[PDB]
């Protein structure tokens, strides 16, 4: 009828602005690049680095379970981990749940991005004489040859934060299949954001690469 | 407690066991089955833009919403493939959609812990948010709509809540299940309702006395899929462990399982179709296993699904079954 | 009945000896003849199979695919047919064998440069109807350049009075060498940035144990090159050398559609996976 | 009914062997990678071992790394926790926490407030 | 805690004292229904394009 083709007109009007609008913010959207956190609601920081959108979200307010949320997470850019760097044993929680976002089947092709916030926390605890009896291949563990922040740091403050960004790394190495990428990183750190922006950037470099199969 | 509550359990599985009987499998294997479906797919609803994390069809079964982790749900037209109503939401995970009966409120929801509704029959004829049920300390997981202003909503928070629109708050609170729920469905004549949990147990409830009547423990997993059957007195619960089991109302116990060796996948949508001898799960091999729903015979494998199939819904007719994926597309099936 | 296949970047322009022609030609049929028929087979399996064009990458590939096929085929039934005495024909299919080559070379500069947007310049690069509005710049642009050349002079094309190309050399070392040149120029720029860029994350050890080499990798590489067209310069080899690597622009560029069904269609993972399936 | 019985614990002095098991029916034990999980009194709940299908990845936390060995039964359906030479820091109430999905290779919040797939438990009080 | 022990026991007790049938009455009308609306099923049998509104 003319009243059935007035109404598939309408709805095909609408159709195409909705169209419109999508395209839009489809542009806005793929400009976003979602990054996850973890260590009301959701929260947002919309922040800008290189006139590059982030999207980041603290995702503080659910619970402790959080096996079916973090499904949420799979076509996210990347899940910035941050570890209390500290040693309840809140640093091994740490690497279950690195362990658990690593392996897990949907998380295996998002990747990764560790932090270590509390690097500067960590410095008093080492020197004063506590992870040596929390970890026991920490004494088996060796310094690699890339391993120099900065000249004035300790040695020892160096071996325990390599022991621990390592032994994330032991999980990020050792796994079965999975098509994602870990980026440690080591903590006032006003250098967290460009960090982000290059882990992310080489986030989505291997993506590309991944499609070209080139991984 | 813990010694009392133990005795109790021994108690109700014996209560089971005497009313064991004969099993489903055994009673329904003289009668002939369906056999092959060859289910195929009639329409691609494109254009929603990252993972399609949530679905619900509705009573013209014409319009569908569908809800996905862009920031984005759409009234899918799933007779013409047009879109109607693209709400921009304001968390970007939704987890969350529930087409209201009537047609009039579409629900949302998921990380940003609040279910806010859209009244799509606007004055203005722009959609925006009636009330936003804030309220649940979990993220918003599923939700069903009793009516135009009634909208039961399943949270991350163990409990699942009634809300009214009319006053933006809970009517009451289901504060029995122990972990995070994920799916609900409510029954045909609506007077009450089960929902499945990270638990071994879906338990059900009572939409108007507001607590749990029976619970339901009969999965390995994390129970990510619930519907009932069409005539309310039973439903199916699908999990993580790979098998999705149908439970009766009447009964206490599990009926029979529909697993089958080569799924190695969990399961998160169920849904029946018109008829019961019909079970319509959604798998993690990105397939949709569907069942005969009544002698473990795999009635037929609906694939093209890239990505996971996250949430396939039913026309409350029967006449399509849309399965939403984790590939940004659904797809509608016959 | 007997063509080359490096007529297309001879970049000499001086007749080959009749002695290697041959083989030559029987180099070209057994490359671009087995090519077509693979590449069929590529472009069978991905427009049908919609699960493989999920990523920009490989609608990226169709269109090259489509732009070699049509490439392939219209070389074939240039020479197999005899377009000799036949002008409108000889410029028609010269016409088309300049398209289908243009946009065979620049399908591997939006190879390349959607690896600027994707590797180099990684952000901000949706691009609304990305793989439409590299059609305008794809198929689109080489028929603009294709059209100047034919409103120049409409006698460029064909033979002189044998395989119908290019006859001008100015139009030729424009509209083909120098038409490959901004692209190939483009394409290295990009085809060993690509290698900068994956070598670097193969000389990044977690824990200290690095994959340098990997099966997956080593078909990668080469991979890349027929996707990119690098062994098509092995035309700037030419003229000395020239006698050896005209045998190897005819070896690996008409094999090139075979070797991206091989390297992007017979051993991708997700595209074998769907054929078991059929 | 997927109920998770623990045995074991009790006043035991520290640097004596203890056996720690959990009953673990209502689900199939083959298909599932299995815990162990502690929690002391104003600590919180603490990750201790895990165990794979068939026995395949078995890693430890720090704490018990070098002095625990950990044990399952894929067909008596039961999973098995040696302790060994015991510091009395360790004097956690365990909980044989279950990963939730069978075939998947990750395991999460086996460590998370009040988790479904968490026994009762059974204090190990030592000193 | 002792609370949530005591509402999950509470819940044991009433949810045990609820009328509970035998399974193969639920199941033969289960499988009524099943009949009962297998001629208004959809989707057993495959609808031709006349009436089916998605071709």
């Amino acid at each position: 009828t003319e009243d059935q083709r007035n109404e598939e007109k309408a709805q095909r009007e609408a159709n195409k602005k909705i169209e419109k609008q999508l395209q839009k913010d489809k542009q806005v959207y793929r400009a976003t690049h979602r990054l996850l956190l973890l260590g009301s609601g959701i929260f947002e920081t919309k922040f800008q680095v290189d006139k590059v959108n982030f999207h980041m979200f603290d995702v503080g307010a659910q619970r402790d379970e959080r096996r079916k949320w973090i499904q949420c997470f799979n076509d996210v850019t990347a899940i910035i981990f941050v570890v209390a760097s500290s040693s309840t044993n809140r640093l091994q929680a740490a690497l279950k749940l690195f362990d658990s976002i690593w392996n897990n089947k949907w998380l295996r092709d998002t990747s990764v991005i560790l932090f270590l916030n509390k690097q500067d926390l960590l410095a008093e605890k080492v020197l004063a004489g506590k992870i040596e009896d929390y970890f026991p291949e920490f004494a088996r563990y060796t310094t690699p040859e890339d391993a120099t922040p900065e000249p004035g740091e300790d040695p020892r403050v160096t071996r325990a934060k390599y022991f621990i960004r390592d032994e994330f790394l032991r999980i990020s190495t050792a796994s079965g299949d999975g098509r994602h990428y870990c980026y440690p990183h080591f903590t006032v750190d006003t250098e967290n954001i460009r960090r982000v922006f290059n882990d992310c950037r080489d986030i989505i470099q291997r993506m590309h690469l991944r499609q070209y199969e080139l991984l | 407690l813990r010694q009392e509550a133990e005795q109790l359990k021994n108690q109700i599985r014996d209560a089971r066991k005497a009313c064991a009987d004969a099993t489903l499998s055994q009673i329904t294997n003289n009668i002939d089955p369906v056999g092959r479906i060859q289910m195929r797919t009639r329409r691609t609803l494109r254009g929603h833009l990252a993972k399609i994390y949530a679905m619900h069809w509705g009573t013209d079964s014409r319009l569908l919403v569908s809800a996905s982790q862009d920031g984005k749900l759409i009234i899918w037209d799933s007779y013409t493939t047009n879109k109607v109503h693209a709400i921009p939401l304001r968390s970007s995970w939704v987890m969350t959609c529930a087409y209201a009966p009537s047609g009039n409120y579409v629900a949302c929801g998921g990380l940003d812990n609040i279910c806010s509704i859209y009244n799509l029959k606007t004055r203005e004829g722009n959609v925006r948010v009636s009330r936003e049920l804030a309220g649940h300390t979990g993220y918003l997981s599923c939700c069903r709509f009793l009516d135009d202003n009634q909208i039961v909503t399943s949270s991350g928070d163990t409990t699942c809540a009634l809300w009214d629109i009319e006053t933006g708050q809970q009517t009451t609170t289901f504060t029995g299940h122990t972990g995070d729920v994920m799916s609900l469905s409510l029954a045909p004549d609506t007077r009450l309702f089960v929902s499945g949990a990270c638990d071994a147990s879906a338990k059900l409830w009572d939409v108007r006395e507001g607590m749990c009547r029976q619970t339901f423990t009969g999965h390995e997993s994390d129970i990510n899929a619930i519907c009932f059957f069409p005539n309310g007195n039973a439903f199916a619960t699908g999990s993580d462990d790979a098998t999705c089991r149908l439970f009766d109302l009447r009964a206490d116990q599990e009926l029979m399982t529909y697993s089958h060796d080569n799924i190695i996948c969990g399961i998160t949508s169920v849904s029946f179709s018109k008829s019961g001898r019909l079970l319509l799960a959604g798998y993690d091999d990105f397939n949709c296993n569907v069942w005969d729903a009544l002698k473990a015979d795999r009635a037929g494998v609906l694939a093209g699904h890239d990505n996971r199939v996250s949430c396939l819904g039913v026309t409350d007719d029967g006449m399509a079954v849309a399965t939403g994926s984790w590939d940004s597309f659904l797809k509608i099936w016959n | 009945h007997l063509t080359s296949f490096g007529i297309l970047l001879d970049l000499s322009r001086t007749s080959l000896p009749p002695s290697q022609m041959m083989a030559l030609t029987f180099i070209t049929y057994i490359g671009c003849g087995l090519s077509s028929i693979f590449l069929s087979v590529t472009l069978v399996t991905y427009i049908a199979f919609e699960k493989i064009r999920r990523d920009y990458p490989s609608k990226i590939l169709i269109q090259l695919c489509a732009a070699l096929l049509l490439l392939n085929l219209i070389f074939l039934l240039d020479s197999w047919i005899a377009l000799y005495n036949t002008r409108g024909f000889c410029i028609a299919v010269a016409v088309f064998l300049h398209y289908f080559l243009l946009v065979s070379f620049t399908w591997m500069g939006l190879e390349a440069f959607h690896m600027y947007l994707a590797l180099v310049k990684v952000f901000n690069t949706y691009i609304r109807k990305y793989i439409l509005k590299f059609c305008i710049v794809g198929w689109g642009i080489p028929a603009v350049v294709v059209s100047i050349v034919l409103t120049i002079s409409p006698d460029n094309y064909g033979i002189g009075s044998d395989f119908c190309w290019i006859n001008s050399n100015v139009v030729f070392y424009i509209t083909v060498v120098g038409y490959f040149c901004v692209i190939f120029l483009l394409n290295v720029s990009m085809f060993i940035v690509v290698l900068v860029q994956l070598c670097r994350i193969k000389k990044k050890k977690q824990l200290g144990a690095q994959r340098k080499t990997s099966i997956q990798d080593l078909r990668s590489i080469a991979g890349l090159t027929f996707l990119l067209g690098i062994t098509w310069g092995f035309a700037f080899f030419a003229w000395p050398v020239n006698v050896t690597f005209m045998y190897l622009f005819a070896i690996f560029n008409t094999l090139q559609g075979f070797f991206i069904f091989i390297f992007y269609c017979a051993a991708k993972e997700n595209v074998r996976k769907q054929w078991r399936r059929y | 009914q997927v109920q998770l019985q623990e045995s074991g614990g009790g006043l035991v002095q520290p640097g004596g062997s203890l056996r720690l098991s959990c009953a673990a029916s209502g689900f199939t034990f083959s298909n599932y990678k299995m815990n162990w999980v502690r929690q002391a009194p104003g600590k919180g709940l603490e990750w201790v071992s895990d165990i794979s299908q068939s026995g395949a990845s078995i890693s430890y936390t720090g704490s018990v790394k070098g002095r625990f060995t950990i044990s399952r039964d894929n067909a008596k359906n039961t999973l098995y926790l040696q302790m060994n030479s015991l510091k009395p820091e360790d004097t956690a109430v365990y909980y044989c926490a279950r990963c939730p999905a069978p075939f998947t290779r990750d395991c999460f919040d086996v460590t998370s407030t009040t988790y479904a797939y968490r026994g009762q438990g059974t204090q190990v009080t030592v000193s | 805690s002792i609370a949530q022990a005591r509402k999950l026991v509470e819940q044991l007790k009433m949810e045990a004292n609820i009328d509970r049938i035998k399974v193969s009455k639920a199941a033969a009308d289960l499988m009524a229904y099943c009949e009962a609306h297998a001629k208004e099923d959809p989707l057993l049998t495959p609808v031709p394009a006349s009436e089916n509104p998605f071709r």
